[PDB]
């Protein structure tokens, strides 16, 4: 009973992808398949469904046709294909199952994957020391900061999206070596406040 | 059709062991579809309440849905410290399916007046961003501005401390570079 | 040939009167049947118009043959009188293929109930009519050339012809008395079986019944010929019985076509809602 | 809770009923109990009565058979619910006390006592082509004002609300079904084994179906296919004791045995409604109204019991068929094969709620 959901990444906007929602213990003739998309700090959305033992689809109206759902049986799997993808369809798409017969609510949920359609491509960030130590225009996330390399009234700011497209968050300690980690760019920073 | 459904309120503030109570208000009829969910952050949603009254298996007793007209009702009668997250509202009785604005759950605290702080542009960063800073404040809502002019700010504010149980919130306005010493 | 003068007016007055009163039916069932929208793709109602175009025909030239005959007294041959007769004989025969077509479709209704939307439809049923409508006119020109010689009524046919034909008459006849008889068995079955279907189902087989005897005579007289064919006034009844045989053909399409009253037709609700209560 | 409610086209009656679903235990079924609020100054001397029928249009509705009704009415009770308790004094349910409570002094109750052995409301598919009243057993609760119960009743003040007549799974699974054969053709005096064996007795909709087939072909012939068929048989009583097998899933499996062989393998096929659309004449679990519902469940009548009054008994049957080669030295094209047949309960299990098409 653990529907596990995978394929989620970075796609370029018009682009296409393809979420898959692996389900243990579910027969997907007992069971219907919903995929909810939540986006960045807003309200869950509800993006497709399918009931196998129905054959029948459901699609939100604001992905009519850009959006497939499809199911196969034999892997009690399901499938989202996404394409035309428009920068409104960035967000943590979750995949949920509901009883099939007299559904009672959506009973078990994934642990959402992660959809970024932006258009910009991937950079680093650079550093400016203001004791607060800000970094600017990188992209994707995420991005890790230590003060005092991880012995340092400490906070650090969510990172904030700019029209841009790049990404910029801050960190603040109340009174060393700021290490700054960038993962999906694979570099390091270190500046002395 | 689509049935647009009204969470109320969008924020509380509520110590252990108070009765906590979100309404949610349908457009039309809805007869008894209606099921609440609860998402900490980062984690997915969790069944709590479904048909608006009967309780998911494996949800604690406290949880108590009601319903009267179109109006419907979440009440956790003695408020935990693992209960406080983001309680959504799901209508799922005509297509698609329509969730609430979310409700969400703080833990109420004294009041704090923040620490202002500024910072002007670096160097690096302006060879550009004024920096203002309160820490250790509350309520989260805050409204005083720093010395500099009213341009284009991002405003970042971090997740409720689990220390202090307060915020911290680290704006940051981009000008021309002849406008930071004048702050 | 033979007609008395007593006989002869009031035969001919009729024969007239009958063949008139028939075509007028005939031709206002098959009017009032022809290109609508639920009387036309159904196969019962289907049949019924076969049956009653095929009456309707068979009535005509038959009338028109018996005037000729005890009348007029053509006789302008062995052939072309033989062209007549075959055509009342195919027009007959048709028209007890269609009572049998009509009997095995309520037979077939009856003995599965949901099998009258899986087992006859408009295809089908147009196929089996045509099947019917071979096999008629089949018989109907065997006997323009198969003659040989024997018949003291009918001039210029074949003997054993003709037994054959009364056979495969009968058994069509004999195959429909026991599609109605089993049809009404199992009607008072069910009645039977569910009181723990009276009055109208023996009614209509009565109405059936008195068809029987309409056409029923007829084929005794032609048996009657083939073994003794030895008196003289059996031909002046077997016209009589001819006459009740043309009476069958007015009484059939209208107890057929007239007795539904949906045919003849043809020629505010609340929903439910709920609400609250409440608790004690 | 939430109680049901209908109105006549009039609105000078109305019925109240607390569900729509009436659970059928075996022994004894739930009563349907209601209540019936009337305009006394509208009904000055008429009667107010409630009818349970029972209907059954086994026959075509889109048809007619001439001087004959394919309608039956298994069942057909009648009360006079006002004046009240004309007959005699009846007892009040909970639900009936609060309804009049809710409802003023002009509510009046109605109950019946539906007996044991009856149909489940079971309706077949009509197909692509049909319309109208769906074919197949389903009751009716109907509430008129009558100053006789033989006369007329104006469809302008009568209400009529289609109740539902359900069973669900037994709590105690059976034992599980097996079934063997052993077939001996003139080529080889040696027997060809067949056994299956599902794995439980009680399904439930949706949930796969698996068949332990295991064949031993000690004769001289080879088995060129096995089939899997989940079949539904409808034993309907209208007029005969007629049947109808229809194949709800099927597998076709080329897994040969060669002689003198052994072949264990296990068949997993799930019965579901998407790919049976177009074959008519399928009995389905029973709609309200114009709905989507599942496959018709198995009937759980008594042993013993007559099945003359039984209108529609569902039943299912996995079948399992080995498809064994004919050839020999001269010969035809000929490939006999040998069946066995597994009757299993494909029913839903006790639930809380059952909300028929939402
Ligand atoms: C009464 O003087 C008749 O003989 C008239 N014919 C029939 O009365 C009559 N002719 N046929 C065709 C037929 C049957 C058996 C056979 F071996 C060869 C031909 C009929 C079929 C059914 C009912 C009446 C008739 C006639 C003068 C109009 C010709």
């Amino acid at each position: 009973v653990q529907l596990v959901e995978s394929g989620g990444g970075l796609v370029q906007p018009g682009g296409s992808l393809r979420l898959s929602c692996a389900a243990s213990g579910f027969n997907v003739y007992s069971s219907s398949i919903h995929w909810v998309r939540q986006a960045p700090g807003k309200g869950l959305e509800w993006v497709a469904s399918i009931s196998s033992y129905y054959g029948y689809t459901y699609y939100a109206d604001s992905v009519k046709g850009r959006f497939t759902i499809s199911a196969d049986t034999s892997k009690n799997t399901a499938y989202l294909q996404m394409n035309s993808l428009r920068a409104e369809d960035t967000a943590v798409y979750y995949c949920a199952r509901s009883r099939q017969f007299w559904y009672s609510g959506l009973d078990y949920w994934g642990q959402g994957t992660l959809v970024t359609v932006s258009s910009a491509s991937t950079k680093g960030p650079s550093v400016f020391p203001l004791l607060g130590c800000l970094v600017k225009d990188y992209f994707p996330e995420p991005v890790t900061v230590s003060w005092n390399s991880g012995a340092l009234g400490v906070h650090t700011f969510p990172a904030v999206l700019q029209s841009s497209g790049l990404y910029s968050l801050s960190s603040v300690v109340t009174v060393y070596i700021c290490n700054v980690n960038h993962k999906p760019s694979n570099t390091k920073v270190d500046k002395k406040v | 059709s689509d049935i647009q459904m009204t969470q109320s309120p969008s924020s509380l503030s509520a110590s252990v062991g108070d009765r906590v109570t979100i309404t949610c208000r349908a457009s039309q009829s809805v007869s008894s579809a209606v099921a609440w969910y609860q998402q900490k952050p980062g984690k997915a949603p969790k069944l709590l309440i479904y048909s608006a009254s009967s309780l998911y298996s494996g949800v604690p007793s406290r949880f108590s849905g009601s319903r009267s007209g179109t109006d419907f009702t979440l009440t956790i009668s003695s408020l935990q410290p693992e209960d406080f997250a983001t309680y959504y509202c799901q209508q799922y009785k005509y297509v698609p399916v329509t969730f609430g604005q979310g409700t969400k759950v703080e833990i109420k605290r004294t009041v704090a007046a923040p620490s202002v702080f500024i910072f002007p542009p670096s160097d690096s960063q302006l060879k550009a961003s004024v920096v203002c800073l309160l820490n250790n404040f509350y309520p989260r809502e805050a409204k005083v501005q720093w010395k500099v002019q009213s341009g284009n700010s991002q405003e970042s504010v971090t997740e409720q401390d689990s220390k202090d149980s307060t915020y911290s919130l680290s704006s940051t306005l981009t000008l021309s570079k002849a406008d930071y010493e004048k702050h | 040939m033979v007609l008395n003068p007593s006989q002869q007016l009031a035969i001919a007055v009729l024969s007239l009167t009958l063949g008139t009163f028939t075509v007028l039916e005939n031709l206002l069932v098959l009017c009032v049947i022809l290109h609508s929208r639920s009387l036309r793709c159904r196969p019962s109602y289907h049949f019924i118009g076969s049956l009653a175009v095929a009456d309707l025909l068979g009535s005509v030239i038959f009338v028109y043959s018996f005037i000729d005959f005890h009348v007029f007294h053509r006789k302008d041959s062995r052939n072309v009188f033989l062209f007549k007769l075959g055509g009342v004989t195919a027009s007959f025969t048709a028209s007890v293929g269609s009572l049998f077509l009509t009997a095995i479709d309520r037979y077939i209704s009856i003995h599965r109930p949901l099998a009258y939307k899986r087992i006859v439809t408009r295809p089908k049923a147009v196929v089996a009519f045509c099947l019917m409508w071979t096999i008629a006119i089949v018989i109907a020109v065997l006997p323009l050339l198969g003659w040989n010689c024997c018949s003291d009524i009918f001039p210029h046919i074949d003997e054993t012809y003709l037994m054959f034909w009364i056979g495969v008459t009968s058994v069509l006849l004999l195959f429909i008395v026991y599609a109605y008889m089993y049809i009404l068995w199992k009607a008072h079955s069910h009645a039977v079986r569910m009181i723990q279907d009276i009055r109208l189902a023996k009614t209509l087989v009565l109405i059936l019944v008195v068809l029987i005897i309409c056409w029923g005579p007829l084929l005794a007289i032609m048996v009657y010929d083939v073994f003794g064919k030895m008196n003289k006034l059996i031909k002046t009844v077997f016209a009589f019985c001819s006459m009740l045989c043309l009476l069958n053909s007015t009484v059939n399409p209208i107890i057929y076509a007239l007795r539904s009253k949906d045919l003849r037709h043809a020629f505010e609700s609340c929903t439910t809602a709920s609400s609250s209560l409440a608790k004690d | 809770t939430r109680v049901f409610k209908k109105a006549s086209p009039n609105g000078k009656l109305t019925v109240y009923l607390g569900k729509r679903d009436f659970v059928d235990h075996i022994d004894l079924v739930e009563p349907v109990d209601g209540v019936v609020l009337v305009d006394p100054e509208y009904l000055k001397e008429r009667r107010v009565y409630v009818t349970l029928t029972c209907a059954f249009r086994y026959g075509r509705e889109d048809l007619d058979v001439l001087g004959l009704t394919f309608r039956k009415d298994l069942f057909v009770a009648n009360v006079q619910s006002f004046p009240p308790a004309p007959e005699d004094k009846k007892p009040l349910t909970r639900l009936q006390e609060r309804l009049i409570k809710k409802l003023g002094e002009h509510a009046y109750p109605f109950t019946f006592e539906i007996p044991p052995n009856l149909p489940c409301s079971v309706t077949l598919q009509p197909g692509p082509e049909d319309t109208g009243k769906a074919c197949g057993v389903d009751y009716e609760v109907k509430a008129f004002c009558a100053e006789n119960l033989e006369e007329k009743i104006h469809k302008r003040n009568s209400v009529r609300l289609v109740i539902e007549k359900v069973q669900y799974a037994p709590e105690r699974p059976g034992p599980q079904p097996t079934a063997e054969t052993t077939r001996q053709f003139l080529m080889s005096d040696k027997p060809l084994h067949l056994e299956a064996s599902l794995d439980k007795e009680i399904y439930y909709h949706g949930e796969p179906i698996s068949v332990n087939v295991h064949v031993t072909n000690n004769t001289n012939k080879t088995v060129k296919k096995i089939k899997i068929s989940v079949r539904q048989y409808a034993d309907i009583c209208l007029f005969n004791t007629a049947q109808y097998k229809c194949p709800v899933a099927m597998e076709e499996a080329d897994d040969t045995v060669a002689p003198s062989s052994t072949f264990c393998k296990v068949y997993t096929l799930t019965p579901f409604l998407a790919n049976n659309r177009e074959k008519r004449g399928l009995a389905l679990d029973g709609k309200l109204k114009h709905e989507d519902t599942n496959l018709a469940s198995s009937t759980l009548l008594r042993e013993g019991a007559n099945r003359e009054i039984l209108g529609i008994i569902v039943s299912y049957k996995v079948k399992v068929k080995l498809v064994v080669s004919r050839g020999g030295l001269l010969g035809d094209l000929a490939s006999s094969d040998v069946a066995v047949e597994l009757p299993f309960t494909l029913m839903h299990p006790k639930p809380k709620e059952e909300p028929p098409h939402r």
